[PDB]
RNA sequence: CCCCGCGGACGCUACGCCGCGACGAGUAGGAGGGCCGCUGCGGUGAGCCUUGAAGCCUAGGGCGCGGGCCCGGGUGGAGCCG
RNA sequence: GAGGCCACGCGCGCGUCCCCCGAAGAGGGGGACGGCGGAGCGAGCGCACGGGGUCGGCGGCGACGUCGGCU
RNA sequence: CCCCCCCGGCAGCAGCACUCGCCGAAUCCCGGGGCCGAGGGAGCGAGACCCGUCGCCGCGCUCUCCCCCCUCGGGGGGGCC
């Protein structure tokens, strides 16, 4: 075997090469690599043990079925697309860059504006508007949600903790182990509790963003206030 | 004889997948020539008359010889003569769309449709626009889309034609089998003209749509499909 | 639709992948020429006026 | 609307025999079969006199 | 010479099932299909029924393009349907 | 002689053309093209504008008040 | 201000100083909104066995060897006659 190489063929245009044909020819020197000529077991043998019973049984894997439904359904054909959602490939708004202030348009902090930090693996921006200023944790949000106004902060050079992943903020739940039928109220561990990692991950982050914020005049002003359409204003005229 | 068997049909996969790549290999190089082709012809048209121009004369080029028709009115109420000839012409239903190639006989046919018909010259993209957007087959009797090269080979292979490319160099420079390469087209189904028309009911030169429009009829087609 | 779908205009017709991509590297050649002839007439401008 | 006329549409050919019995049926199924599968035009021509009414199938005699 | 595996979906009421393409106005009139409907006869359902038939009623649940049909509830009181 | 393109790439022998000496302009030595000549086989990973949609993505809410029922 | 010059020179050029066209084998790249997802056994191969990531088409790497630039083995490039 021999060592991976890069394509050898840039892409200009997606789907169509640099180079042609005759010309990746000679870059990949197909002209002297040239070739003419020159397992798992399903049944594993078992000493069975006790006196006159055989030497051994040669014992199968992934026995046939004890059942089959009284009628099945046809397999699907074949699509050559249609990629997992953990294979898509994630596209980031050209106006959301790390350090832009952002106004949530849905959920609990519908209206507070916040500041963008990195944009996860799942694609979902991941957004805190410094707790101290809106009460905006280190949060997950999603950008067809968000309205990205020009207003931004350098925050290069911060250190965003890695561990910081779309599995770290995805959502746990208890219910329901066993137990089938509810006959005492399950309403306990509603309360969500905020863990002691969470509160330092929010200091560690918080403490080199705010500074920055300070660095502009009024804009901690500009935080902790709310979006809202006045009835003279409207949306489509104003400069984000 | 498991051994040899395998052998044959090796031997017979590894044979088609040579032709198959040698006959896509004629089908890239055909490609190639018509594109010098159509550059020549389009050059040697400015070339001819910038000599005359230069000489004080005057270059009269080729009268053309390819028409794109185009069914402009309804089926309702039609004289019986103009119902035969859209008939021979293949409209039947309007913003139906045909080529025809021009001559005394088939142009004395187009004036009979007048009324009805829009037509013109298409150009080179025109024709290619046709053929790939909305090119269907009549492969037995049945309308097929024209999705793979092989379902032009098979029905026009004899004349030649073997691909899209020789299929759309056969109606644009019409060749000695343009009846039958243009008889192997299904008469193109193109949808109402974005954009509205002038006036249906008049000529193009009184501020209509009727009639021979010289080379405005890319402008229609562009708009048509 | 080809002209529209690239895989499917290659499966009839397979001379346009060369002709697209000498489209494209003729029309960035051109476009770099354009850019360049320009900023050099720029420059001859900023060079006859503060030429001192 | 389409400038088409549809009164030849449907052709008018017999399709199966109109008899019931269960012999030629038979072999109206053996001849549908050989027909398609093979390509002998004389299968075929069996195949379409099999359908044929009696006026259409007159008696042969000997001489 | 298949065999560490002894194994491998569905189908084809052929009057069935499957694929592709085009098409769909309609009086008078013609034809086809009707697992639309009514009554009676020969067969058949080891059919249904006083532990409730027919009929009727129903802001009950549905099926069919439709003709119509099935099921629930009530009333009824001896027959009825595929 | 201080760039661009090619859907050009095994040998041997045969042909066609070009080059050298050409000691009969003989006889050999070299290039290019060939659609010519009796003899078997590439595999191994991937990416996809590729014979009609999937997610190996997720959230909230649920018993005397609400959920669904286009009829 | 107009015309003819003995003749023009420079830039730009159907102009990103929005005066007046026809076009694209002389045409390509990217983005946004809307509607839709019909179909369902595509395996000449192992003699399939986890639900055929399959055909046509377009590509990349390896079964050759050197280097170059970042990470700390991984990634990105030049090729190699
Ligand atoms: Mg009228
Ligand atoms: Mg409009
Ligand atoms: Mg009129
Ligand atoms: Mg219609
Ligand atoms: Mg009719
Ligand atoms: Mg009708
Ligand atoms: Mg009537
Ligand atoms: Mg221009
Ligand atoms: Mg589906």
């Amino acid at each position: 075997k021999g060592k991976p190489h890069c394509s050898r063929n840039p892409v200009l245009v997606r789907g169509i090469g640099r180079y042609s044909r005759s010309a990746m020819y000679s870059r990949k020197a197909m002209y002297k690599r040239k070739y003419s000529a020159a397992k798992v077991l399903a049944t594993v043998t078992k000493p069975v043990g006790g006196d006159k019973n055989g030497g051994t049984r040669v014992v199968k894997l992934r026995k046939m079925p004890r059942y089959y439904p009284t009628e099945d359904v046809p397999r699907k054909l074949l699509s050559h697309g249609k990629k997992p959602f953990s294979q898509h490939v994630r596209k980031l708004r050209a106006s959301i860059t790390p350090g832009t202030i952002l106004i949530i348009l849905t959920g609990r902090h519908r209206g507070k504006r916040v500041v963008f930090l990195k944009q996860l693996a799942s694609g979902l921006l991941l957004v805190t508007g410094p707790l101290v200023l809106n009460r905006v944790p280190l949060r997950r949000t999603h950008q067809k949600f968000v309205i990205a106004t020009s207003t931004k902060i350098d925050i290069s050079n911060v250190k965003i903790p890695k561990h910081l992943t779309d599995a770290y903020f995805k959502k746990k739940k208890l219910r329901k182990p066993r137990h089938q039928e509810g006959e005492i109220f399950d309403t306990e561990k509603e309360k969500y509790e905020i863990t002691e990692q969470r509160k330092i991950d929010q200091k560690a982050v918080d403490s080199q963003i705010l500074p920055k914020i300070k660095a502009i005049p009024q804009l901690q002003g500009y935080l902790r206030s709310v979006f809202a359409l006045t009835n003279g204003i409207y949306p489509h005229k104003l400069v984000f | 004889n498991f051994a040899e068997l395998k052998i044959k049909r090796l031997r017979k996969k590894f044979a088609q997948k040579m032709l198959r790549k040698a006959r896509r290999k004629l089908i890239y190089e055909k490609a190639k020539h018509y594109h010098k082709e159509y550059r020549q012809m389009y050059r040697t048209e400015i070339r001819m008359a910038r000599m005359a121009r230069k000489a004080g004369n005057f270059y009269v080029p080729a009268e053309p010889k390819l028409a794109f028709v185009i069914r402009i009115r309804g089926i309702n109420g039609v004289s019986p003569k103009v119902r035969k000839v859209l008939q021979l012409l293949r409209l039947r239903q309007i913003f139906n769309g045909t080529f025809v190639k021009l001559n005394k006989a088939s142009i004395n046919m187009l004036r009979i449709v007048e009324p009805y018909i829009a037509w013109g010259y298409p150009n080179l993209k025109s024709v290619n626009e046709l053929i790939y957007k909305r090119g269907y087959g009549k492969i037995n009797k049945k309308r097929i889309a024209l999705t793979d090269n092989a379902l032009i080979a098979r029905s026009l292979g004899k004349y030649g034609i073997i691909c899209m490319e020789d299929l759309i160099h056969e109606i644009y420079t019409v060749g000695k089998r343009f009846k039958e390469a243009n008889n192997f087209l299904w008469p193109f189904k193109l949808s109402s003209p974005r954009g509205g028309m002038k006036k249906k009911t008049t000529h193009f030169v009184e501020g209509g749509d009727a009639g021979n429009r010289e080379d405005q009829i890319n402008r229609l087609i562009r708009r048509m499909n | 639709n080809p002209l529209k779908n690239l895989r499917i205009m290659l499966k009839l017709n397979p001379y346009a992948k060369t002709m697209r991509r000498n489209t494209i590297l003729r029309q960035a050649r051109n476009h770099k020429l354009r850019v360049d002839k320009a900023a050099a007439a720029a420059a001859a401008l900023q060079a006859k006026s503060d030429e001192k | 609307g389409v400038d088409i006329r549809h009164n030849k549409d449907r052709k008018v050919r017999r399709k199966e025999p109109k008899s019931q019995d269960i012999y030629l049926r038979l072999l109206v199924k053996l001849y549908r079969f050989l027909a398609r599968r093979t390509n002998s035009t004389f299968n075929q021509v069996v195949l379409k006199r099999l359908f044929m009414s009696r006026t259409n199938r007159p008696p042969l005699s000997l001489s």
